[PDB]
């Protein structure tokens, strides 16, 4: 049967495994694809968002934590506003007491134990958002992405969301081109990534790419349906 | 069914099983006796031991919550402690308060009340210990059972424990309200007789004696002189 | 500073306030009425610190009231005296001492017609006639002086005006208007105002 | 299936089984009865402990004072009751430091309804399984007799009975009963009559059942329990009384 | 069934099932512990199996010194002992603080137990699965040996067991003190250690065996060196 | 049968057997290894690189508690990274109050007492987390600890956690690590990490190596990138 | 050939295989239980209809009011349980005000529709406090109202998610009018055409024969405030179809 | 499956519990309400005398204040227990505000605090449903009902209780403008209309008028003795 050991984080498997943390990962892959990649001066994260209906307007999938980190979501969406204004106060915390942006890297830890006690104790769910966080700090360009379970981890690219397997794979293809590349550049990359995740019949429109760029002299910006134009015009059509 | 793992629960039929189940528990605890004679109360039990290796004078089953207090407890032990600890803790309450020592009635009032607590919600259990409770306040004898639902009645005497049913019937046969303690503390030697199933020494009962002096524990070389008849 | 008077008799109780309000020298109200009605036939008269006084008042007023409701008959006067009182000597040891002096005056069938004095520490007396105020000083004095256990309710009325005209006479303040009410079997029964132009 | 766990969940039918579970077990306890008459209020109940090793240093097993001008009798699960009793004690208490008044007997009983009606409502408690009848003098009203029952529901009855052949009692009060006429002389012997037919024993022992009467004399509410003497003759009035009804057969 | 499965449920013949499961975990560590008292020294001996040669030998005990003059060998869970051995050095000091004079030996098996007692009764914890036997002298009652176990019982002993093989460690030391002759410290240490080897039918070395004495002469609790353990074995088999 | 499905259950036979399912959880994890030597405490962890895309470097599995004491941890990431935050939380208390360094053994005490905890309790479940400790003070010596799930805490001359545990401990045995300085062991650990490792179920390894000890002066440290290479070179070659 | 075991289902806090809390699932459900609600916002204004689903003759109409006013500016058509809208209509009407007193200014609709998402998404348990229901909150809610950004309708549901909607229609016809909904939507359109387009798709949804009494409909064009049509108005408007 | 739980929703998003306690409701005895022009009149059913119990103590019609008025159907406890918050609710009002509490503040206080009840588990629904009759400032005669659920609407007439599809049929064919014009005729409609349900006659049922000003008044039950005579004699 095996039904029993999956009712609740608390109960070990025979095997050990929680499958309730592992039933909250699938989440992610519920939600549409969203890809981030680095270059060693600026960071991007690019999304394709889904609209309810073609009256509605298509969702927020990129966020912005702070003028150094901005995150994107996939997954459940409430979990994601819920996991981003903590980050944003744990920043505005770090500025009132230390004057200092946040090292992005030290918010990935503490997103990682807000995201780790729901797992270990009876009660509130884990949390089932995967988020990719993306960050300039003194180190350099950061890109992170957390699993609904808390582990984290560095990436020199990651795509998270649904058919984002073909997205890994052409970044792996064309990761060593990333690292010096120009902004356009990368996130010319970054928009061809995601197209591979799109349905062959759908095609990356300004209506559903969101860029987010964040680099030494740029503060994370989004650039959205009518500002993604400019990256999207250079690129070329579907393999 | 479901109604008996709930201790909050009434079955149908409104009875709480799970009390029940604790009364039962008492049932299995060693044979204890309380006969109240016009002149004291004999409170005595079985503390038969396993083995020779047990020291008998570590733990003692009859204990005296105050000076003229004194209880003796059938059921499961770890219980009687908790509860002979908040017992002499509620009469010094008492003697802080009204600087009297505590009415035998209103301990029990008191204890009883603790247990019932225990009862009320889910996350406890019924305690399983039933406590014969014997004190001389106003020149008067007394003896009172407080059962683990919380209840406690008066009796002249009693048995709890193992066979407490054949012990109750022998002592109706053998009670008469005019019996002195000497004869009394007899009698209830008789009924764990009764029921003990091994050689009765010294060591393998305990007995206590309430009287205007107060609560005291027989030493074994007393009780060996009252065994000896 | 505020005058309060009531004088208890064979079947009724009479009592009078002065209706002025003021803050430091400029009597802002005259028209300001001291007397809340808790039942049919009780009357709190309050006089005191600003606010506290209308704040005790009221919320008196409103848990006699809720007595009403809840229970289907009216506390009775002596009663209510006693719950005043209680809840004024909780708050006297409370950081939030309410600093009243109040005369409750009411009739009940079964005990006839009662007067409570009660002092902003919370001490509660029936009396027979009281006064609370500067004004008490002046006047008590002379209802000591002409009060019998059997006045009747003219001449109670009368012995009211007297005590008032002393007060116009030597009081240093000005109250001049006076705002009188008689409890009886009937009930709270208002009378004209005694005014000293 | 199972809609009767919890206390806190309605049957479909609208029906809170564990209060209804609960009443099915004051039907369990020892019959006790209470009868209003003009002059006085009577309870008098059955001592459903008979064993002979037992021993009577209460004042009552089963009936209560609760206050100066009221009294109570329990029925159902003892335990329970003790805390009840101890409550009601307590709610009285509080309301003469506060209104330096007697509590109005009614609002004692309404006041331990309400302590019945949360333990319902709220997950975690039992209801509490215990009936009382609660018999007083108030300035407003008189003499009143209340019964309480586990759902926190409360009423006035001129007389009725609690417990093991409750409804046996409620039947023969019915006719028997005259309203208006009633005595407590007449009352105590309605009483006996009534537990004699409910009582399985043939004979009231006198040492079985025990009667509690509260009477205002001189202005201060008096309850006394009449002593063992005092009802060995009731019921051997009644068993003369009841004999000669028989001769004349 | 199900009357098992909780510990504040009882079974329909009043048997705390749960309480009873926890006495069977002190036997599932597969470790033996024999006390005994003399006349003038108590001694607590157990049986010291290193799984691993990796592992120091020096780390592993299962005898622990609760005040300068107690000493105590919990047997069942190794977790489950450490925390009852805080416990007690918690309530030792607090007697100390409080009461000004060193706890007696009976008092702390008693506020141990009574610990117990509470988890017995409460129904989120487990009741801890390790027995307690704690030897110490005092001066009123000379040497004392003392044993708690899961349930909350206390009982003190002339002589006791714990683990795999009590009943039969139970049955020797039976008949040794039937045949009273009194312990001088050699003795008392010799009874011991030929009980634990006659049931385990181990003939120790001096590696496997862990002892420890209080005597009246020196009153702190001691754990002997292997040397010294040695001395009384090598005697063991030349006698 | 109920018995597993909490740690406040006890199995009829006296088994708490959601503790033993936890003790699972630590054998799906890669494998890690700590050797004492006399100079001090070299630990070892063969991190598996699951995708390209992941920067080198990162997700690691060596965690500095304290300037003295360095963890290494098997078993689910997140609950490790979340106990060695209670280690350090409790390193600073030791120091804040009793003002100076932990001694490592008071620390696996306090530690395995906290994970002790998770185990009695129904609300929370057992860690499934294995970690080592290791430091070198001169007063205290050099000193290694491992901590299963359970609680239970032992100091140990040389210890292998993870999925090839029982491979590593034949090869750890035959070391004689006491002898033996810091220097060589890293070599050697290297050595054993390179054994165990299984090629054709586990694609590829980074070797992780940290090391605390008189060399270090007493601070605990990720080996310096020259001398790693010298081992992870000395390991292939000795794989032959 | 069915598998219907469920099991994951109940119980919120418990993630299915396939990672979908199914209980906020079952919730969005629920707003199909309740009266179909449209909301098409042009330049012009955002124009708000609901059906009454009028019970019972003796029942008051008035009472019934499934759209009301958060503030001058932003209005709400409700559709799902009526009870927990009543508390999220308040939090949204507290909040406008708590901003003109902290910042004297209008809340935005997006930002008033932030606010009442945060008290939705909290059935999660995700806080500690006592007072937070459970269940997640069964009503989903068109908030609309002329911003600094114009007219905007942004559609909110009980999983606490909102988007902005040109159109959108929440209720037991949803499915359907949405359909038509698009059909007939042209950015373009003045609020008077979208009046009358929103009564004619609730006609064909409703069940009874459109009638003053019958329906709720509301405009928030920029000059104006919150209008409700009252029964001569909507008289007007519904004899035009 | 999905009714063991307040908080959990079915399949199809229906909340099982609160929905069983509404049937509760209908096991209750029968009110009823009309909303005459100057005279809002509440009628309940009364179960039986049981000829030995007095029947001052079972007043299913209370007044929450001096202007509204409250008469309940469903567990009788549950009623009193509400019936008391709101009378708190009402003086905390005045005390508040010092105005009178309007019959809809009323009316949504109780509605919330059954509201709170059914949001959480581990509070069991208010099974009563009750009319709240009231005057507001302007005098306009105002009747509300509330549910277990606490959904508040208002009634021009309506009936609560066992038989109150029963009557209210009744009432949507004889309430009229008509019907209203009189106090008396209101009196006699919902007399009229308790009499489809109620199985014995005017002995069965307690009725209570309030009028603009005056406060809420229990018709003796000889008044109710004559109205039931014309209302019999007419027929």
């Amino acid at each position: 049967f095996r039904n029993q050991y999956d009712n609740d984080v608390t109960v070990w498997s025979p095997q050990g495994r929680i499958h309730q943390i592992e039933y909250a990962m699938e989440a992610v892959k519920q939600g549409s694809a969203t890809v981030g990649l680095k270059s060693k001066t600026h960071a991007v994260l690019v999304a394709l968002k889904r609209a309810q209906s073609e009256l509605a307007a298509h969702q927020k999938k990129i966020l912005h934590v702070d003028n150094h980190i901005g995150i994107s979501i996939a997954g459940l969406t409430a979990d994601a506003r819920l996991l981003c204004n903590f980050m944003r106060q744990e920043c505005l915390d770090s500025r009132f007491v230390f004057d200092r942006p946040l090292p992005v890297s030290r918010l990935v830890s503490l997103i990682g134990s807000k995201t780790q006690i729901p797992t270990q104790r009876y009660g509130r769910r884990p949390y089932g958002v995967g988020l990719l966080i993306a960050g300039y700090d003194d180190m350099g360009p950061h890109i992170f992405q957390t699993c609904p379970s808390a582990n984290y981890f560095d990436c020199r690219a990651m795509s998270i969301g649904a058919r984002s397997q073909s997205a890994r794979t052409y970044l792996e293809r064309h990761m060593s081109e990333f690292m010096e590349c120009n902004l356009n550049e990368l996130v010319k990359h970054g928009l061809r990534a995601l197209r591979e995740t799109l349905p062959a019949e759908q095609d990356l429109t300004t209506k559903n790419v969101s860029i987010g760029i964040v680099g030494k002299d740029l503060e994370f910006t989004i650039y959205d349906d009518d500002d993604v134009s400019p990256f999207l015009e250079g690129l070329e059509e579907r393999p | 069914r479901g109604y008996s793992f709930s201790l909050t629960t009434f079955s149908p039929s409104g009875k709480l099983v799970q009390i029940e189940y604790a009364l039962a528990a008492v049932a299995g605890g060693a044979p204890s006796v309380g006969i109240k004679a016009a002149n004291g109360v004999v409170l005595a039990t079985e503390k038969k031991q396993k083995s020779i290796l047990y020291d008998e004078r570590s733990v003692h089953k009859v204990e005296p919550i105050t000076k003229h207090i004194g209880l003796v407890y059938s059921g499961m032990g770890p219980d009687y402690r908790v509860l002979v600890h908040r017992a002499r803790k509620l009469a010094q309450q008492y003697y802080l308060v009204y600087q009297e020592p505590i009415p035998t009635a209103q301990l029990v009032q008191r204890v009883a009340s603790v247990m019932q607590e225990y009862t009320q919600s889910g996350g406890v259990r019924p305690f399983g210990v039933s406590l014969l409770i014997c004190g001389w306040n106003e020149g008067r004898p007394y003896l009172f059972q407080s059962d683990p639902s919380g209840a406690y009645f008066a009796w002249k005497a009693t048995a709890m424990g193992k066979n407490y049913v054949n012990g109750k019937t022998f002592l109706e046969k053998r009670y008469n309200e005019d019996l002195e303690l000497e004869d009394a503390i007899h009698t209830a030697i008789l009924t764990l007789k009764e029921s003990f199933e091994g050689q009765m020494t010294e060591d393998n009962i305990e007995v206590g004696i309430c009287n205007e002096a107060g609560f005291r524990r027989l030493t074994p070389t007393e009780v060996k002189d009252y065994l000896a008849a | 500073m505020e005058y309060l008077i009531g004088i208890q008799g064979p079947d009724y109780v009479l009592v009078a306030s002065d209706r002025v309000a003021a803050s430091n020298i400029v009597q802002m109200k005259d028209d300001h009425d001291k007397m809340f009605k808790m039942s049919e036939k009780i009357l709190l008269l309050c006089v005191g610190e600003a606010g506290d006084t209308v704040q005790f008042a009221e919320y008196i007023q409103k848990n006699v009231q809720l007595y009403k409701m809840r229970n289907g008959y009216e506390l009775s006067p002596t009663a209510a005296a006693n719950f005043t009182r209680r809840n004024l000597a909780d708050c006297l040891r409370s950081r939030t001492p309410y600093h009243v002096n109040l005369l409750l005056a009411g009739y009940d069938e079964h005990e006839g017609p009662a007067l409570y004095y009660m002092d902003y520490l919370a001490a509660l007396a029936k009396a027979p006639f009281a006064a609370h105020g500067y004004g008490a000083f002046l006047t008590l004095s002379i209802l000591d002086r002409y009060y019998t256990p059997t006045i009747s309710r003219e001449r109670a009325v009368e012995l009211l005006r007297k005590c008032l005209e002393e007060l116009q006479k030597r009081f240093i303040l000005n109250l001049p208007t006076f705002s009188v009410r008689i409890i009886d079997k009937n009930g709270i029964h208002d009378l004209d105002n005694i005014s000293f132009p | 299936r199972r809609y009767d766990s919890r206390t806190t969940i309605f049957s479909p039918e609208g029906r809170l089984y564990q209060v209804e579970y609960a009443m099915e077990a004051i039907g369990h306890a020892g019959t006790c009865l209470g009868i209003l008459a003009n002059d006085g209020v009577l309870l008098a109940a059955e001592r459903r402990n008979i064993h002979k090793l037992l021993d009577e240093v209460f004042f009552s097993e089963k009936i209560y004072k609760l206050n100066e001008d009221m009294a109570c009798s329990v029925a159902g699960i003892t335990s329970d009751a003790n805390v009840l009793t101890n409550e009601l004690r307590l709610i009285a208490q509080r309301y003469l430091l506060q209104y330096q008044e007697p509590i109005p007997c009614e609002q004692l009983v309404t006041a331990l309804c309400d302590i019945k009606q949360a333990y319902t409502q709220f997950g975690g408690k039992r209801p509490f399984g215990v009936s009382l009848l609660y018999i007083g003098w108030d300035k407003h009203y008189g003499f009143q007799l209340y019964q309480s029952d586990p759902s926190g529901n409360y009423g006035g009855w001129k007389a009725t009975c609690i417990g093991n052949n409750s409804a046996a009692a409620v039947s023969m009060l019915k006719q028997d009963y005259k309203e208006g006429e009633m005595t407590l002389k007449s009352a105590l012997a309605l009483a006996i009559k009534v537990l004699n037919k409910t009582m399985d024993v043939s004979k009231l022992s006198a040492e079985k059942v025990e009667i509690a009467t509260l009477t205002r004399e001189n202005g201060k509410t008096v309850i006394r329990v009449l002593k063992q003497k005092e009802v060995e003759q009731l019921i051997k009035k009644h068993e003369e009384e009841e004999a000669k009804a028989e001769r004349e057969k | 069934a199900g009357f098992d499965r909780h510990i504040t449920i009882f079974s329909p013949e009043g048997r705390l099932y749960q309480v009873e499961y926890a006495f069977k975990a002190i036997n599932q560590g597969g470790l033996t512990s024999v006390a005994v008292r003399g006349k003038d020294c108590a001694v607590i001996v157990t049986q010291k199996k290193v799984p691993d040669k990796l592992l120091d030998s020096s780390t592993v005990t299962h005898l622990f010194k609760i005040t300068e003059n107690i000493g105590c060998v919990m047997t069942g869970m190794t977790a489950d002992s450490r925390s009852q051995v805080q416990r007690a050095r918690y309530e030792a000091a607090n007697w100390k603080y409080k009461y000004g004079y060193e706890i007696p030996v009976d008092m702390l098996c008693k506020r141990i137990a009574d610990i117990s007692q509470v988890y017995t009764q409460n129904a989120e914890m487990r009741p801890l699965g390790c027995c307690m036997i704690l030897i110490g002298i005092d001066e009123e009652q000379g040497p004392q040996v003392y044993k708690c176990d899961p349930a909350g019982y206390y009982c003190g002993f002339k002589a006791t067991a714990a683990g795999v093989k009590q009943t039969e460690s139970t049955s020797f030391l039976e008949k040794k003190v039937k045949k009273k002759f009194d312990w001088t410290f050699e003795q008392t240490v010799e009874t011991a250690i030929t009980c634990l080897s006659t049931v385990l039918s181990i003939d120790f070395k001096p590696s496997e065996i862990e002892v420890g004495v209080v005597t009246v002469e020196n009153p702190k609790f001691r754990i002997l060196t292997e040397a010294e353990i040695d001395a009384h074995l090598v005697a063991l088999a030349e006698r | 049968t109920g018995y597993d499905l909490s740690a406040s259950t006890f199995s009829p036979d006296g088994r708490v057997f959601q503790v033993e399912y936890a003790m699972k959880a630590v054998e799906n994890s890669s494998t890690a290894i700590g050797i004492r030597c006399k100079d001090g405490v070299v630990f070892g962890v063969e991190k598996l690189v699951l995708s390209k895309l992941y920067e080198e470097g990162s997700n690691k599995r060596l965690f500095n508690v304290d300037r003295h004491v360095g963890m290494a941890v098997a078993g689910l990431l997140a609950d490790a990274r979340s106990l060695a935050d209670i280690a350090r939380e409790e390193a600073s208390n030791f120091r804040s109050n009793f003002g100076y360094n932990i001694p490592l053994k008071h620390l696996a005490d306090r530690v395995a007492m906290y994970v002790h905890a998770y185990t009695l309790y129904s609300a929370v479940r057992p860690f499934g987390c294995s970690f080592m400790l290791g430091s070198y003070s001169v007063n205290d010596g050099a000193q290694l600890y491992m901590i299963d799930p359970s609680g239970v805490s032992y100091g140990y001359w040389g210890c292998a956690i993870g999925k090839a545990r029982q491979a590593a401990k034949t090869e750890i045995e035959k070391l004689q690590m006491k002898e033996m300085t810091c220097r060589d062991i890293v070599k050697e650990v290297a050595k054993i990490i390179y054994i165990v490792h299984d090629e054709v179920k586990d694609k590829a390894f980074e070797l992780e190596l940290s090391w605390v000890g008189e060399l270090t002066n007493g601070r605990h440290e990720i080996v310096p990138k020259d001398i790693r290479e010298e081992a992870e070179k000395y390991a292939k070659e000795s794989l032959k | 050939m069915f598998l219907t075991r469920s099991e994951y289902d109940r119980g919120v806090n418990t993630f299915s295989p396939e990672g979908r809390l199914f209980q906020v699932e079952y919730a969005i459900e629920a707003i199909k239980l309740g009266s179909t609600a449209i909301g098409i916002q042009t330049s012009e204004g955002v124009c708000l209809a609901v059906e009454k689903r009028i019970t019972s003759p003796l029942m008051e109409p008035s009472s019934i009011e499934k759209i009301v006013e958060i503030d001058a500016h932003i209005g709400c058509a409700m559709s799902g349980l009526i009870a927990d809208a009543k508390t999220l209509i308040d939090k949204a009407r507290v909040e406008t005000q708590n901003h003109w007193f902290t910042y004297n200014e209008t809340m935005t609709v997006e930002s008033v529709t932030q606010a009442v998402s945060n008290l939705a998404l909290q059935f999660g348990e995700e806080d500690a406090d006592p007072g937070a229901m459970s269940r997640p909150f069964g009503v989903a809610l068109l908030f609309g109202g002329v911003d600094e950004k114009g007219p905007q309708l942004f559609h909110m549901d009980p999983s606490g998610t909102f988007v902005q909607c040109d159109a959108r229609a929440i209720g037991s016809a949803s499915e359907g009018a949405q359909s038509s909904l698009q059909e007939v939507y042209h950015k373009s359109m003045t609020l008077k055409e979208a009046i009358k387009s929103s009564l004619i798709i609730l006609k064909q949804v409703m069940e009874e024969k459109l009638n003053a009494t019958n329906i709720e409909l509301a405009t928030v064009q920029p000059g104006q405030n919150f209008h409700m049509f009252t029964k001569e108005e909507l008289e007007e408007v519904i004899k035009d179809i | 499956s999905y009714d063991r739980a307040i908080t959990v929703f079915s399949p199809d998003g229906h909340l099982f519990q609160v929905e069983y306690a509404q049937e509760a409701v209908k096991k209750g005895s029968t009110a009823v309400g009309v909303r005459g022009r100057d005279i809002v009149v509440l009628g309940v059913e009364k179960k039986s005398v049981a000829k030995l119990q007095d029947e001052r103590t079972v007043r299913k019609i209370c007044a929450l204040d001096d202007n509204v008025c409250m008469a309940f159907a469903g567990l009788t406890a549950d009623a009193r227990i509400v019936i008391n918050r709101a009378r708190v609710e009402c003086q905390s009002h005045r005390l508040t505000v010092e105005d009178p509490v309007t019959v809809e503040y009323i009316t949504r206080y109780i509605a919330s605090l059954k509201q709170r009840y059914t949001q959480s588990n581990g509070r069991r629904p208010f099974g009563i449903s009750a009319l709240i009759v009231g005057f507001d400032f302007d005098g306009t005669p105002r009747l509300y009902q509330t549910d277990p659920s606490g959904t508040y609407h208002a009634w021009k007439a309506n009936a609560i209780g066992r038989g109150a599809k029963s009557v209210r049929e009744f009432l949507e064919k004889n309430y009229t403008d008509e019907a209203i014009e009189t106090d008396d005729l209101t009196i006699k409609l919902v007399i009229k209309a308790l009499l489809e349900v109620v199985q014995s006659g005017g002995k069965n049922i307690e009725l209570a008028v309030m009028r603009r000003d005056q406060s809420l008044k229990i018709l003796n039950p000889e008044e109710i003795e004559k109205y039931v005579a014309e209302i019999e004699k007419e027929k």
